[PDB]
């Protein structure tokens, strides 16, 4: 799951930690290899700063990943709850 | 279906007859020397009682018009009892006293609207006086004395109430339930209370108090509008196992699902009650979130992408006890962790600091107080259960009385406060002749309760009333011993709120009934 693409995206995020779209891309790639804890943690960290991060793409991606993990997933459940508390 | 109509004088006499029957039935039980009333039942021995409420609940006459009159005075009178906690009989007596005089005056040719205006003016002046005459009751010792007096001379209940109220504070919530045997305990747990009643009757399972109580039930949060019971089946079945009741808080439930739940809970299988969420707007969602944090359940909101088939048994909330009155709801001792509560408090605290308007700041102050406050529980034990249940009833009554008292203060009771007020207002005048007549009618009707109380004890009313007017201050008459003196020292007193409420509500209904013109009803 330590793919070269994820490695280069990780280096780029480390160089520009405030870039929400870059982190969103890295989170999508992390999710696509099953590294969902890291991806959701990154996306939520960006959402806590700004709900409209990456012009709303950060949220979308986030929610989409949750939808991909299904309702039976404990990690998603948790985040789901947090998300609501953050949003409203 | 064919109707029947009656105009004017012909209608008024009938309505008068109906109110007369209701008043005569209720008013003998007034005071400390009250007589008895015998109520029949279908099965077994009759019932003998000395209480106004139970007698009033039963009466309904034969002829249609008179029954309408009685029902109309009855509905108004009940609200004072619901609002303050005492005084149905007093309201009924005052209503009769005003209506009789008013109708006699109207038959002699004066205008009705003038009488209406006069009566309202007199009532407002009297309320001003009544606030002026009162005396405060704020310190703990006075709290204890008031509680003791209201509970028929038992220091134990009074001091217990006082110490608990000190424990939680004057704004807190106090609840009473059974204990484990002949020792008193009091404790603090995590709780909640808000203003929403049950969505429908027939949820009652304990008729004595007209309330619903459930122990260790399940709780379901709904941020949507539900009218079709179809999507409720999976969660209902998952709750059907393990034999636990269920509580549904949503925005509203209409029609099919409502009736189906009514039938299901009324035929035994399954236990469910449902109510609306507090408030409206986005704050409604915020309060749902807060309750969720407290209970550790799941909020089901469509916008984020939930649906009803989507929930499992883990998602629901679970707690110690729930109580539902007619218009108040209380949650006792859920499961939440301290960490989540503390973080919730921190977030709402900073949002307070972030506020840009006084309105939102005050609302958020409400929310933090409600959450990070608390609840208190009282457990009483008495060794031979019968005494235990009796004591529990007395404690509940004392609690209501003390709350009402600390709200607004107390005044010399037993019926003298009203006569003192009405004696201080001999000067009041109006615009023309008719308003003067109206004022006189209200003032002369304010004397009824004391005349009745004296009449039951086999004395002569007019002499006692005259002597009580003669003096000043709190100097009054004690029915239990036949003595004059300072009514505040002999331990007879009442909260201000009940007297004010009785006066206003009686005046309202009498005003409406003076100026009616037509009546329309069914055919025999």
């Amino acid at each position: 799951a330590d793919t070269p693409e994820i490695q280069q995206l990780q280096q780029q995020v480390a160089e520009n930690p405030e870039d929400a779209a870059l982190a969103t891309q890295l989170a999508l790639q992390l999710h696509q290899v099953g590294r969902n804890e890291e991806a959701l943690e990154l996306l939520f960290g960006h959402l806590r700063k700004d709900l409209t991060a990456a012009d709303g793409q950060t949220r979308k991606t986030f929610q989409e990943i949750l939808a991909a993990l299904g309702t039976g997933d404990a990690l998603a459940s948790k985040y789901r709850r947090q998300l609501y508390a953050l949003l409203y | 279906a064919a109707k029947d109509v009656k105009f004017g004088n012909d209608a008024r006499v009938k309505m008068l007859r109906g109110v007369n029957v209701l008043a005569d039935a209720v008013k003998v039980t007034l005071g400390p020397k009250g007589r008895n009333v015998v109520l029949d039942k279908s099965f077994g021995a009759p019932t003998i009682t000395k209480d106004g409420v139970s007698v009033a609940r039963e009466i309904e006459l034969e002829d249609k018009f008179e029954n309408m009159g009685a029902q109309m005075v009855k509905e108004v009178a009940s609200k004072a009892n619901d609002a303050a906690g005492d005084g149905t009989t007093t309201a009924t007596v005052l209503a009769q006293a005003i209506i009789t005089e008013g109708l006699k005056a109207v038959a002699a040719g004066m205008n009705p609207m003038d009488l209406k205006r006069g009566i309202d003016k007199a009532v407002t002046a009297a309320v001003e006086e009544l606030k002026a005459l009162s005396v405060p009751c704020s310190d703990s010792k006075a709290i204890a004395q008031v509680g003791t007096i209201s509970a028929n001379s038992d220091e134990t209940v009074g001091k217990l109430i006082a110490e608990a109220m000190d424990k939680v504070g004057k704004e807190g919530v106090i609840t009473v339930e059974d204990g484990t045997g002949l020792q008193d305990e009091l404790d603090v747990v995590e709780g909640m209370q808000f203003d929403r009643g049950y969505l429908s009757p027939y949820f009652i399972n304990k008729p004595e108090t007209g309330a619903v109580e459930l122990e260790s039930p399940f709780i379901l949060l709904a941020d949507k509008k539900i009218s079709n019971i179809r999507e409720m089946l999976p969660v209902l079945e998952a709750v059907a196992k393990a034999g636990k009741p269920l509580l549904i808080i949503a925005e509203d439930v209409e029609g099919e699902a409502l009736a189906t739940l009514v039938v299901n809970t009324m035929r035994g299988i399954v236990k469910v009650a449902a109510v609306k969420a507090p408030g409206f707007g986005d704050r409604r969602k915020a309060m749902l979130q807060d309750i969720a944090t407290l209970t550790g359940g799941t909020v089901i909101s469509e916008e984020i992408g939930m649906e009803l088939e989507k929930a499992t048994l883990e998602d629901l909330g679970q707690a110690k006890r729930v109580v539902i009155n007619k218009d108040t709801t209380t949650i006792i001792d859920g499961v939440g962790e301290e960490a989540a509560i503390q973080g919730r408090v921190a977030q709402i605290r900073q949002q307070i600091e972030e506020a840009t308007s006084d309105y939102d700041r005050e609302k958020l102050q409400e929310r933090v107080a409600k959450l990070a406050g608390g609840v208190a529980v009282i457990k009483v034990g008495a060794a031979t259960e019968v005494e235990m249940k009796e004591k529990k009833a007395r404690v509940e009554d004392a609690l209501h009385a003390t709350r009402a008292a600390v709200e607004e203060g107390v005044v010399a009771g037993g019926g003298v406060a009203l006569i003192r007020v009405a004696s201080k207002l001999a000067d009041l005048r109006g615009q023309n002749e008719d308003q003067n007549v109206g004022i006189k009618v209200a003032l002369r009707a304010m004397e009824a309760p004391l005349r009745q109380i004296v009449l039951n004890c086999g004395e002569e009313p007019s002499v006692v009333a005259n002597t009580v007017k003669g003096g000043d201050g709190n100097y009054g008459y004690n029915a239990a011993t036949e003595e004059y003196g300072n009514m505040i020292d002999m331990g007879i007193l009442d909260p201000t709120k009940v007297t004010r409420s009785a006066l206003q509500y009686a005046a309202s209904v009498a005003g409406l009934m003076i100026t009616t013109e037509c009546m329309v009803t069914d055919l025999p």
